[PDB]
Order: structure tokens, then sequence, then C-alpha cells
């Protein structure tokens, strides 16, 4: 019976957005299961489908809206509804596919794609890479518009890919990372439209293996270094959780919590 | 249903003539770029020229670089075509790229919405 969080690109503040993200994290996460200070998303196994998702209503100064579905375990996007159609990504397995059926049930046209929603897959369809794809509010306005318009087929596929690539980032990743949230914050703040820098990107690709590195750390100290990039592309290794604290907001459950 | 772009100005000139294309965007705000592509029947869309919204940097495809000039208005956008060669004969299109970093986007794949088109011809 899923909980929804509205947002509108329309007039949006720095506050209104921080307001937004700070909010969906709440609806995402267990409250406290936290390792060495970082919050852990709910664990796919126990989770009843009742609690498996949350929904996000996104609206426009162009005055239209669409609803996104998010895997609570995941934080990522599984699909969306625009009006009377709903679209979902190709499920990576049996279990996952049964869950989605619980999503937009009212919808008369349920479409399911042949491809995953991994960045790799989308970048391929977008025909471009994430760093050629501008992020910001203007981008997100036009993105929502597109997804709606997609359901009507006024919009092409690579256009749709690009739109997803925008949202997954501006939401799933913003939610996963205060760093990414705060970057969008200042993007809105100075009203810039610009593609994601490397730091943002490598963050996005390493999120899975950070979640692992951390929970499995010894009292915060990483088993093995995790290579990252700074805003300028300069590579650097992460040996300890201490520095991630200010950055990463959520981790996918990996191991049973320590004693 | 889409953003609904349209261009006028197509026609017949003698070889060497000049011609000028015009375009109108119809709830449309953030752009990051707009560009004109041309397609001879049976072939695929050549890039031609584009103007990065924001800055207004102009970028022209190889064959045309010197004779064609591009400009933004307000809404509205323009392509000047000067000294026409019979090889310019083709269908010309308007594109709104709402997404790609404006410098990097030169391709049919890179633009989100397409104008309807208007024809061009020559000696």
């Amino acid at each position: 019976q899923y909980p929804i969080i509205n947002f509108t690109t329309a007039g949006a503040t720095v506050q209104s957005y921080t307001n937004f993200i700070r909010a969906v994290r709440g609806r995402l996460t267990t409250g406290a299961d936290v390792r060495h200070e970082i919050p852990v998303l709910p664990n796919r196994v126990g989770l009843p489908i009742n609690q498996r998702f949350i929904l996000v209503e996104l609206s426009n100064h162009a005055e239209l809206s669409v609803t996104l579905a998010l895997d609570v375990t995941n934080a990522y996007v599984v699909g969306y509804r625009a009006g009377n159609s709903a679209y979902f990504f190709h499920p990576d397995n049996q279990e996952d596919a049964e869950a989605i059926t619980h999503l937009f049930t009212d919808v008369q046209n349920r479409y399911t794609f042949a491809f995953g929603g991994n960045y790799d897959r989308l970048e391929q369809l977008a025909g471009n890479l994430r760093e050629n794809i501008e992020l910001g509010n203007g981008p997100l306005e036009e993105a929502i518009s597109a997804l709606y318009y997609y359901s009507t087929g006024g919009t092409q596929l690579p256009t749709l890919a690009r739109s997803f690539i925008i949202c997954i980032q501006m939401i799933s990743e913003a939610a996963r990372f205060q760093y990414i949230e705060g970057e969008m914050r200042t993007r809105i703040r100075y009203n810039r439209r610009s593609a994601p820098d490397p730091s943002v990107i490598t963050l996005e690709n390493s999120w899975g293996r950070l979640s692992t590195a951390i929970q499995e750390s010894n009292q915060g100290a990483f088993a093995s270094p995790i290579q990252l990039q700074r805003r300028n592309g300069s590579k650097f290794s992460v040996y300890d959780v201490s520095i991630l604290i200010p950055i990463i907001a959520l981790m996918v459950y990996r191991c049973a919590p320590p004693p | 249903m889409q953003v609904q772009l349209v261009e006028s100005g197509g026609g017949l000139v003698q070889a060497g003539g000049s011609l000028r294309l015009s375009c109108a965007a119809s709830r449309t705000f953030s752009r990051s770029s707009m560009g004109w592509f041309r397609q001879a029947p049976g072939k695929e869309r050549e890039f031609v020229a584009s103007i990065v919204w924001a800055d207004g940097t102009t970028l022209y495809g190889d064959s045309v670089k010197g004779r064609f000039t591009v400009s933004r208005d307000n809404n509205m956008v323009y392509l000047q075509m000067n000294n026409l060669k019979p090889e310019d004969t083709a269908l010309y299109y308007c594109a709104d790229n709402k997404f790609v970093r404006g410098l990097v986007a030169v391709r049919a794949i890179d633009y989100d919405y397409w104008g309807q088109g208007t024809q061009v011809t020559v000696s």
C-alpha cells in the first residue's frame, strides 16, 4: 500500500530539495541498524513485499507528473507510472520479478523492458556517458516531462535513457550520498546545469563495494583500500570509514551486524 | 504528445543562392543546446550546426562550416545558408537537446525532440 513522497521541480528551493531527500531517506531506511556510524538499508531477505517499496510523485512547472518506484533494499529505481501506463526494468531474478507485480496494480498498461537499469545499460541506450549528461533542476524538469511524454511516445528511447540516468542519480544517488545531495544543493543554489564530475561518478560505481568494505571493516578499518577520485580526477585510496561518514548516507545490508 | 518544434524557410534556390531557416519551440524552458541536422533521402541525418544554449557558442559540421551561421533568439532559433551548392539538397531539421553537455552533442542520438522538417534544393 506504498508510502509516497511528492516533489515538484516547479519553484524548487535549496531547502525544498534538501527537504525532499532528508525525507525519503526517512521512508527508505530502518531508522537504526547502523554500522560504525553509517545507516543500513533494510535487508532483502526478511522483507515482506508490503514494505519492499516506496513511491515518489514528481511534478512540473510544465504542470505534469509521474510516479517512481524505489526498491527499499536497493535505493535504486525499479520502474514508474505516468498516468495509465507503468514501466519496469527487466528483473534480474525470479523473486525480484514477483515483487514488482505489487507495484502499479491499478495500471491498465503494465510494460516490462528487456534490459536492466544499470548505468552501463542506460549509457549504452542514451548513446552517451553520464559525464556528457547534464544534471541540475532544468535537466530534471525536462526529464520528468520526457517520462510522461514517453508513455505517449512523443519521446524516443535514448531520450528516455537519459532521463533515467538523470533521476537515478539526482535521487537514488543523492539519497545514497550526502555528498551527491549537497552537490545538487549547490547546483540548484547557483542555478548551474552541468554534468557530474568524476568524484560523483566513482562514488556511484563503488557504492556497492563500499557498503561491503564498511560493514566488514574491523571497528571501522577497511580490509582492503577502495580507490576513489576527487573532483579533479586525481585518484586516492580509502583505508577507513572515518572519512566516509560526512559523505555516504546509506548502505545496502551485507552482513549480520557485529557484537 | 511532445514539445512540438517547427521550422519554415525551405525552398528552391539556384546554385549559389542564399536561404534562411527559422524555428519555434512551443512549456519549454531548460535547453542546454539546439541544432540543425540535414538528411538526403535514403541516407542518414548529417549534423550541420548547433548553438549551445547558456553561452551561445556556435558549432558547425565540416562541409558547411563557412557558409552557414547559427543564432539564438529570446522561444526561437535561426540558420543562415549562404552560397548553396546542389549537394546541400536535402531535408533540414530542428532539434532540441535538453540533456547532453552542449558542446559534446553532435548526433541524431543526442537530441530529444525533432522538428518536422523543411526542404532545400539548387541548380
